[PDB]
């Protein structure tokens, strides 16, 4: 998690820590989707956040 | 665009005037009736075209505004559908 | 406002010539042809004036013109589409709000760190 991609998950790799990281990523993705739908679709941070969350889960 | 129809109408009017003015001494009653029916049809078509032109000129800027609004709504709907499909495929 | 008055006068003259020539016209019926040519020229001038702005004329405009009706039906359809789009946007916003509320509840019931972050840090 600390090499190859952005470092988000710590060295603990706990089940609760992974669940909290996934929840934070889902909240960020929801905020980005709401901002894109409300203001303008010129924001593509939602797909990047989803890919980062998928990589962290993997 | 408009040039094609303008030229067609000009050619039709020229042919009609040449047929009605040069050979006027060789026209029958049925020919006169057919010419009157053609003139009435042309007048109805011209009235419809004038009504359409008036409806387009009285709402020329409004037509552009409505087209822009419809395009923006369609783009927003397409972006929403694409985002939903991407989320469904990722989840 | 001289083009519309002239167009109306030409239309009235053409109607009067058609109503007067309902009998057997032996003379040269040039008045009807002149009125039709004047009306066509006025329509062409109005079309050129409307196209001088160089707007993006789509294929639907020509189709609705050839259909034989006015653009008022298209305006009503666009208004209905705008109302439906507003309703769909409201429904999507309500669904997003419900999803956000459910996510916040799941966070509060799972990990209070993310809830505290979203409530005070953000």
């Amino acid at each position: 998690e600390s090499q190859g991609i952005e470092r988000l998950h710590p060295m603990q790799f706990d089940h609760k820590k992974e669940l909290r990281k996934l929840n934070m990523s889902i909240l960020i993705n929801f905020l980005d989707l709401l901002d894109i739908l409300i203001r303008s679709p010129g924001s593509i941070k939602r797909e990047e956040k989803l890919e980062d969350l998928k990589l962290l889960f993997v | 665009r408009l040039s094609t129809l303008i030229e067609f109408l000009l050619h039709r009017a020229y042919s009609e005037l040449m047929v009605l003015t040069d050979l006027l001494p060789r026209k029958s009653d049925v020919e006169r009736k057919i010419e009157i029916v053609q003139f009435a049809s042309r007048t109805r078509q011209l009235f419809v075209r004038l009504l359409a032109l008036v409806k387009w000129a009285n709402d020329a800027g409004k037509v552009e505004k409505c087209a822009m609004i419809s395009s923006f709504l369609d783009q927003q709907a397409i972006l929403f559908v694409d985002t939903a499909d991407r989320l469904a495929s990722l989840a | 406002h001289l083009e519309e008055h002239l167009e109306k006068f030409v239309e009235n003259i053409r109607q009067l010539g058609i109503i007067v020539s309902d009998f057997q016209p032996s003379s040269q019926a040039g008045l009807s042809q002149k009125l039709n040519f004047i009306v066509t020229g006025l329509q062409d001038i109005d079309k050129c004036r409307q196209q001088l702005h160089d707007i993006t004329v789509p294929l639907e405009v020509f189709e609705y013109i050839d259909q034989g009706r006015n653009p008022q039906l298209y305006t009503k359809e666009c208004l209905e589409r705008a109302l439906a789009k507003n309703e769909q946007v409201k429904g999507k916003i309500d669904t997003m709000k419900k999803f956000k509320s459910l996510l916040i509840q799941e966070l509060s019931k799972v990990f209070p760190e993310d809830m505290a972050k979203y409530r005070s840090i953000r």
